[PDB]
DNA sequence: TTTTTTT
DNA sequence: AAAAAAAAAAAAAAAAAAA
């Protein structure tokens, strides 16, 4: 199951819009995407799973270690100790996939890392003079577990994930894995597990004509094509964000609050259309995109009720 | 056999010296194999002495303890060799126990921080150290047998099961099988009881007199040692009549094991899946009150316990007598009875 | 082996407080114990006179004669005589019960558990002092102790007693010492109303017939038991004689 | 050998000390104690030194103190009464005059009037000062008993009735005596600690305040406010008489005669005389038995 | 104290008040204070000097100095119903430390804002280094390090009308309330005779007149006519 | 003890919203140059403006004026709206006024703008109550 | 305001 | 002539936090 979250996944690794506009105001390309449910969902695994099909994926967890952030690799590293190091800086950050399990493990300062990370700002942190700060330009995906363990019947918001409200609201999509206790999911749900168990193997039960070699080909090749904007689709999207402000005219009522007014709402629409647009199609930027997108966060929306 | 009732934890205990198969995909990865249990009970119910027990039968085991073991010293330690001048690392405790069983004593008496570290080696099983220009990955495929007190003096049975417990439900959902032992005061089981123990204390090692204390003694005469099949000396294992069920003794039992975990690799069949998927999807949707909640990972643990029930009876087929044995153990350690 | 002298919260041990919140141990710690022995002062000025006398006697300057005496008469030992002793008498000799004892034990551990679950069901919060099979364990290591003192190679009747002896004091001075903590009391109020009225000060009634009247009343065996045995607690007007048979209004 | 460094009330504020290297040849021997304010008076003598020649690419020369005299000042800071290395010593025709003068009716009166002179009243108190700084006689019974020999006092009540100054006064009375205050002293601090030598490397035991005060008295202001787990540690100090340690792998026991005299200030800050002492205090019986 | 890690001696650092010492000392926002800070200084004012031990150092540190702070009444502004003790949250103890109280209130009078602002905006202009003191900052000092130079004695009818002085103050304010009212100690007349020795210090006599004390009560008597006002 | 402050409040509204999309999109889809540096740098070393005697009369006819802004005929004992803060950040903003434009004495144009800036965030600073 | 825990 | 030091374990004091 769980087709939405692959779609999400195919939009997300083509990227948004970037390469800058008039001015030189900066946009940027990556989608930040938070992975949200219960435990014992198989979110890490599918975690797992997209960063060994992709080639820039670097995958981290709650702790552990203390080298994952913030110190360069090379901190104190040559037999000479020449304090070779570069100051502010992450894991790859540049066009990497920074894929995190237990979003609300770690401490103080991976947590300041991750705001510094923010919609493609550079990480300048010095501590001897060092300012040789490292372009981050990376795309987030991370998978939170709540702090009850379980869905909640009361207010999501305040049950929240113990984040930052900016932080949630810098996210460019939000989706939910509640586990539903129903017969004729389980049935299907244990029933492909028996039978992968039985057979040792891939089942041919699957049905994909596609396969992992052919979608990394095809992932660059898409990413190459590159589509660019289409003019028309202006007064569509303005419309769009209209009535999500009239939605955010109705986020009073509460009962799930994440009907919130942010511009940035508008700029992942956006994003998440030329992705549409760039993963297939012609130069131009298809109105379908944008519906499709709108589904999406429709989709990712009515996972609270 | 000195321990009273908790006869399913003894089939437990059984099931886990013997877990199922590794199994490892071109795709899929690994899947973790073996058993894990967890004890949380009221103050003296014979938890610690059953675990010195498993520590003396099982082939491999170490023991520790919350408050005595430091969490980075327990997985690898940064030491130099005095001959070479050179630091390398140094194996930490539950990483010689690889293949084997750990066993943890006041577990929930233990630091907060080397909690984690315990979640990461029951995750898959591998621990890395990145440190002081060195970087390597460890295997541990070791399984962990624990027991913890509740939160309280004892046990309240009026309360959330979450609410009796200190550790977090993250490492908590990772335990295959949890176990609540309580001392219900029953005056009938009081009499058994002490009849039982009070048969305990009166032992006395063969061949020695009652009169004086148990001295130390030599070593085997030999520094290094080593008709069939007419005699049956050790294999009935009924050493002395006490009752009419047969017994065997450890050597016999663990030559046993020894023969189950190398000479026989089961594999299951689609009637096991039937029952399974039955036993599954109705607890699933029985919807009543239950002291865990359950997963998609429970099938997990009922497949491992049906391949481990048709290694006991040595099997290379898993039949569905397996499946309802596990069921209903299931169902005795989550609902109770 | 392991020996420790502690305070209760707020000093005193204030018994007025429940002894719940007087001792602030789990009951893992207590448990491995296995005795228990709650020292509580008293004032009756006997007592008193008694111990101002060995105190001002233990003064430097009598105690030191007085205790040659005891080296002189045979009554006491030594310290270091009592240390080889008790070095011998460990490597030496290490006692076994006998069946009979064995029995004894059994039906002395089931006893102290019923009334243990009789308390525990009319106070209704868990009792903060346990009893479990540990404590049996110490009762059966006790004996041992006390058989071992004579090196006699088997342990009978006579130490058992002793030991069982030594156990209730040790288990009633702390688990039973006032269970209850201090239908509510008003029942109470109005069984010594009617008592008071009907019965006058100077004679006395059987047991057996008030039970009978406030059982077949409202207040039934359990409620009026107790208030019979806490107004004879009150012990200002109303005395036990002959058995418990004749109630005496004092 | 031994360091010596700068009188902390001496040095200008929020600067450094110096360093210096006194050598004490014979009958000089452990004299001084680590931790006291010392006067020494010594020879000045200096002498060569490779090391110190290269760190600095300059002829510079190491200079050390030979010990003369040594002379204690701790606590008593009144150092006009009398010269002398001991002021707390006499001669053979003091002794006479002690006897002579010991014997007159009334002594005990004039003893006791002669405490604080400038402090008009507080009769009792000048009583139980006298009687806390004199003491008893410590008795042991065969070995196998022992009975303390030292008084405590506890003084209390309202603000402006000259506590400090007693306490000031008793500072400079007796022959050793250690001054705390409120917050300013924790429970490790009073008792000995535990430290790792930064030389020899491995742990050792620094000697704590109640040390100090053995053969004397610690003074406490401010009794009432010092925080409750900076004030169960003195049991021991208190009843016992002795110290003991279980830490870091040392396991001794030290020993301390004391006698602690504190003050402190009611409920409030003002004693209600209309109720019992329990319902004045935050103490309990256990420190206010002792 | 301070030490770098592994290191011995524990190093005390100075204090700001200990740096005050053997000079006067400035104290601004006193009301926000550290509760271990406040239990030292107050025990400290009276001792005049301060002594802290830990981590198996002691030491004895001087701390001669003369306080002034300033405080801000609870509420924002001074109800002029309550007094020092309700309109003020800073413990009892320490207000018979301080020997002079002053409180400032400001008000929306028309005649009194224009004069301040005339005399505000009168400095950024016109006069902007020509205020008119009558005596420059160097005169004062002269004359500051020339009185400080003298140590008056008291006379007979000085201690007279002293001790006559005494006792009418803590009669007077012991009538009031018992319980609720407890003012007037020694310390206060302690400070009383420091008022008027250096009243009398400013005047370069070496010698007292009663017209100093009567001064010094006055001064005492409208801190506590203001408490009431 | 700030100088100023000013607030933000983000509303739905259909118009306000309108532009708001129009210009990101029209942005998505008269400005000098380091100029302004080396202006600001010789405006604040070269000039040194002073305030005259005529914008004092100005300056504390404001201050009354806000005085009287502060209270009221009834007896609820307003709240002293005019601190002097105030006097000295309208002294601070009319000088910057004068500081710009390269004059050297400020005139009425300057204070007027320092009090209008000075009280329009006041202005917006009231809470619920009135 | 107090005790606890972390640096 | 010189291996000498990063990695651990254990003992405090200060500050901040929760009840
Ligand atoms: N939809 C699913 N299909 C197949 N297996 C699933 C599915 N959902 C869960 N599982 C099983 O659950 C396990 C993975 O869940 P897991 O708890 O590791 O992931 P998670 O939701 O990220 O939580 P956690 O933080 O506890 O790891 C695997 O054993 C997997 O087989
Ligand atoms: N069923 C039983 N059969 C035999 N002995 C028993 C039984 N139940 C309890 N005991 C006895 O109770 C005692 C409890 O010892 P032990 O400390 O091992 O128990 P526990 O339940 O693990 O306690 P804890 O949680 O305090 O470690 C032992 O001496 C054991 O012999
Ligand atoms: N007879 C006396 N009784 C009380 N105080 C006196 C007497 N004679 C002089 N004084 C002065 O009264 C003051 C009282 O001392 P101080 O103000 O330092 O506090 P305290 O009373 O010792 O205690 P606290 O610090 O608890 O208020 C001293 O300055 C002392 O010189
Ligand atoms: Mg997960
Ligand atoms: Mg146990």
């Amino acid at each position: 199951g769980n087709l939405d979250v692959k779609k999400a996944l195919l939009l997300l690794l083509v990227g948004g819009v970037d390469k800058r506009v008039g001015d030189g105001m900066k946009i940027r390309g990556d989608i930040n995407v938070c992975l949200m449910g219960d435990p014992g969902v198989a979110k890490s695994q599918l975690l797992k799973a997209i960063c060994k099909i992709s080639p820039r994926g670097v995958y981290t967890t709650g702790k552990g270690s203390s080298g994952v952030g913030l110190t360069a690799a090379v901190m104190k590293d040559p037999v000479t100790d020449e304090m070779i190091l570069e100051g502010g800086a992450l894991v790859l950050a540049d066009n990497g996939i920074c894929c995190i399990d237990e979003f609300d493990k770690m401490d103080e300062s991976d947590r300041t890392a991750i705001h510094e990370v923010m919609e493609q700002q550079t990480i300048s942190i010095s501590k001897a003079g060092i300012n040789t700060t490292l372009n981050a330009r990376t795309s987030i995906l991370a998978a939170a577990n709540p702090l009850y363990g379980r869905y909640n019947p009361r207010l999501s918001p305040l049950d929240n994930i113990n984040l930052p409200a900016a932080l949630l609201s810098r996210f460019d999509i939000l989706f939910l894995m509640l586990d539903i206790p129903s017969r004729d999911d389980d049935e299907k749900l244990a029933e492909h597990v028996t039978y992968v168990h039985m057979h040792n193997k891939q089942p041919d039960l699957d049905f994909t004509p596609v396969e992992p070699s052919k979608m990394r080909e095809y992932i660059a090749y898409a990413k190459t094509k590159r589509p660019v904007m289409s003019e028309a689709v202006n007064d569509y999207v303005v419309q769009a964000y209209i009535r999500l402000r009239q939605d955010s005219k109705r986020e009073m009522d509460s009962k799930f609050s994440f009907g919130q007014a942010t511009p940035r709402t508008l700029l992942g629409i956006i994003r998440l259309s030329q992705a549409l647009a760039k993963l297939r199609l012609a130069d131009m930027v298809d109105i379908d995109d944008v519906e499709e997108a709108l589904r999406l966060v429709r989709v990712s929306k009515e996972s609270l009720y | 056999p000195s321990i009273y009732g908790h006869d399913h934890i003894k089939k437990a205990i059984l099931l886990m010296l013997m877990g199922g198969v590794e199994k490892n995909l071109e795709n899929g990865s690994h899947l973790r194999g073996d058993i894990n249990i967890l004890m949380v009970g009221d103050p003296s119910t014979a938890k610690s002495q059953l675990l010195r027990f498993v520590l003396n039968t099982a082939s491999l085991a170490i023991a520790t303890t919350g408050r005595g073991s430091s969490g980075v010293g327990l997985t690898a330690a940064v030491t130099t060799d005095r001959e070479t001048g050179e630091r390398r690392l140094e194996a930490g405790a539950m990483v010689l126990a690889d293949r084997g069983v750990v066993c943890i004593d006041e577990f929930d008496k233990m630091t907060d921080v080397d909690r984690v570290a315990i979640h990461e080696v029951m995750e898959q099983q591998t621990v890395t150290i990145a440190k002081a220009g060195i970087h390597t990955t460890l295997n541990a495929r070791c399984s962990v047998i624990a027991a913890a007190n509740p939160v309280f003096g004892q046990y309240d049975v009026n309360r959330d099961p979450h609410q009796n417990i200190a550790l977090p439900d993250s490492l908590l959902s990772r335990f295959d099988l949890l176990f609540v032992v309580t001392d219900d005061i029953n005056e009938i089981r009081d009499r058994s009881i002490s009849e039982h123990v009070l048969r305990t204390h009166r032992y006395l090692p063969p061949g020695y007199l009652e009169g004086e204390p148990v001295r130390e003694r030599l070593n085997l005469s030999l520094a290094v040692g080593e008709q069939a099949g007419a005699k049956l000396a050790k294999n009935k294992g009924n050493y002395n009549g006490t009752e009419i069920p047969k017994l065997v003794t450890i050597p016999f039992l663990r030559k046993y094991v020894q023969y189950a975990k190398e000479r026989v690799i089961p594999q299951l069949t689609q009637e096991a899946i039937n029952v399974i998927v039955k036993n599954y999807t109705d607890l699933r949707n029985d919807d009543n009150t239950k002291k865990s909640p359950i997963t998609a990972r429970t099938l997990e643990t009922l497949i491992r316990l049906a391949t481990a029930h048709a290694k006991v009876r040595l099997s290379k087929t898993v039949n569905k007598v397996d499946a309802k044995v596990a069921a209903n153990l299931l169902r005795f350690a989550l609902l109770g009875e | 082996s392991v020996l420790a002298a502690a305070n209760p919260i707020y000093g005193r041990y204030d018994d007025l407080k429940s002894p719940g919140d007087n001792i602030d141990f789990q009951t893992t710690i207590l448990s491995r114990f296995d005795m228990i022995f709650i020292v509580k002062d008293d004032h009756n000025e006997e007592r008193d006179i008694s111990i101002a006398n060995h105190v001002i006697n233990i003064h430097t300057g009598n105690a030191n004669a007085m205790q040659n005496q005891q080296e002189e008469n045979g009554s006491e030992i030594s310290i270091e005589k009592m240390k080889r002793y008790i070095t011998y008498c460990r490597l030496k000799c290490a006692p076994r019960l006998s069946p009979q004892a064995a029995e004894k034990l059994s039906s002395n551990f089931v006893t102290i558990r019923k009334q243990l679950l009789i308390n525990e069901l009319e106070s209704t919060e868990r009792s903060s002092i346990p009893i479990t099979i540990r404590q049996l364990e110490a009762i059966i290591r006790i004996t041992e102790s006390l058989a071992k003192l004579e090196l006699s190679p088997i342990a009978q009747e006579r130490h058992v007693d002793e030991a069982i002896r030594l156990f209730q004091a040790s288990t009633m001075d702390a688990a039973s010492q006032d269970p209850i903590g201090g239908t509510s009391l008003s029942e109470i109020r109005r069984f010594e109303q009617e008592l008071k009225r009907r019965l006058p000060i100077g004679w006395s009634t059987s047991y057996q017939t008030l039970r009978r009247e406030f059982v077949d009343t409202h207040r039934f065996s359990q409620l009026a038991l107790d208030k019979a045995l806490y107004a004879l607690e009150k012990h200002e007007t109303i005395q036990l004689r002959h058995q418990g048979q004749n109630i005496y209004r004092s | 050998r031994v360091t010596l460094q700068e009188a902390p009330g001496t040095v200008p504020p929020g600067r450094l000390p110096r360093h210096r290297e006194v050598i004490l040849l014979a009958d000089l021997v452990d004299v001084s104690k680590p931790g006291e304010e010392v006067e020494v008076t010594g020879i000045y003598k200096n002498n060569y030194d490779g090391n110190l020649n290269a760190k600095n690419g300059f002829p510079v020369f190491a200079t050390i103190i030979e010990a003369n005299s040594i002379k204690r000042r701790e606590g008593n800071t009144a150092n006009e009464g009398e010269e002398g290395l001991d002021v707390f010593s006499w001669t053979e025709e003091e002794e006479r005059e002690f006897r002579k003068i010991s014997r007159d009716r009334g002594i005990i009166d004039k003893i006791i009037s002669s405490m604080a002179p400038s402090i008009y009243g507080h009769r009792d108190i000048k009583t139980a000062v006298a009687c806390s700084l004199f003491g008893g006689v410590p008795k042991n019974v065969n070995g196998k008993h022992s009975i303390r020999g030292d008084i405590n006092v506890l003084l209390l009540g309202d603000p402006g009735t000259a506590k400090s100054q007693i306490l000031k006064y008793v500072e400079k009375t007796a022959h050793r005596a250690v001054f705390a205050t409120g917050q300013g002293a924790s429970a490790v601090g009073l008792t000995a600690s535990v430290r790792k030598d930064p030389i020899t490397k491995e742990w050792t035991l620094e000697g704590g305040a109640l040390v100090l005060a053995d053969k004397g008295v610690c003074l406490i202001d401010e009794f009432d406010k010092m925080n409750d787990q900076d004030r169960t540690s003195i049991h021991e100090a208190m009843e016992q008489q002795s110290i003991s340690i279980s830490k870091a792998g040392i396991v001794t026991t030290l020993q301390a005669r004391c006698s602690i005299i504190a003050a402190a200030n009611p409920n409030g800050g003002r004693y209600n005389s209309t109720l019992p002492l329990a319902q004045n205090v935050s103490l309990t019986e256990p420190i206010l038995s002792r | 104290v301070v030490r770098d890690e592994e290191g011995g001696d524990y190093t005390i650092e100075a204090g700001a008040l200990m740096l005050a010492d053997n000079g006067i000392c400035c104290i601004d926002e006193f009301d926000k204070m550290d509760i271990s800070d406040q239990v030292a200084i107050h025990e400290a004012m009276e001792q005049q000097t301060i002594s802290i031990a830990k981590a198996g150092i002691h030491a004895t540190l001087n701390a001669r100095t003369s306080i002034l702070a300033a405080a801000n009444p609870v509420g924002g502004r001074y109800n002029r119903k309550l007094s020092l003790r309700g309109n003020l949250n800073m413990t009892a103890p320490i207000m018979s430390r301080f020997d002079l109280f002053f409180v400032i209130l400001d008000d929306c009078n028309e005649k009194i804002d224009t004069e301040l602002a005339s005399h505000i905006v009168d400095l950024h202009m016109k006069r902007d280094e020509a205020i008119e003191p009558p005596f420059s900052a160097e005169q004062l000092r002269r004359y500051i390090k020339y009185a400080r130079t003298f140590k008056p004695i008291l006379t007979k009818e000085a201690r007279s009308y002293l001790v006559e002085k005494y006792k009418e103050l803590r009669k007077d304010d012991a009538q009031g309330f018992s319980r609720s009212s407890y003012r007037i100690t020694v310390r206060q007349l302690e400070s009383m005779i420091r008022l008027s020795e250096a009243i009398a210090r400013a005047n370069c006599v070496d010698e007292i007149t009663p017209s100093f004390i009567a001064e010094a009560y006055d001064l005492l008597r409208q801190s506590i006519i203001r408490v009431d006002v | 003890r700030f100088d100023l402050v000013y607030l933000v409040l983000d509303k739905v509204d259909e118009k306000n919203d309108r532009e708001l999309a129009k210009h990101l999109t029209n942005l998505y889809l008269v400005l000098p140059v380091e100029f302004l540096t080396m202006y600001i740098s010789y405006a604040k070393e070269h000039i040194h403006p002073i305030i005259t005697e005529a914008a004092k009369t100005e300056l504390v006819r404001a201050y009354v004026g806000m005085r009287k802004m502060g209270d009221d005929s009834r007896s609820d004992e307003k709240r002293i709206t005019a601190t002097t803060r105030q006097l000295e950040s309208m002294i601070r903003l009319a000088e910057a006024h004068a500081k710009m434009k390269l004059k050297n004495v400020v005139e009425l144009e300057d204070v007027q703008e320092a009090v209008r800036l000075i009280r329009s965030a006041i202005k917006d600073y009231a809470t619920d109550p009135k």
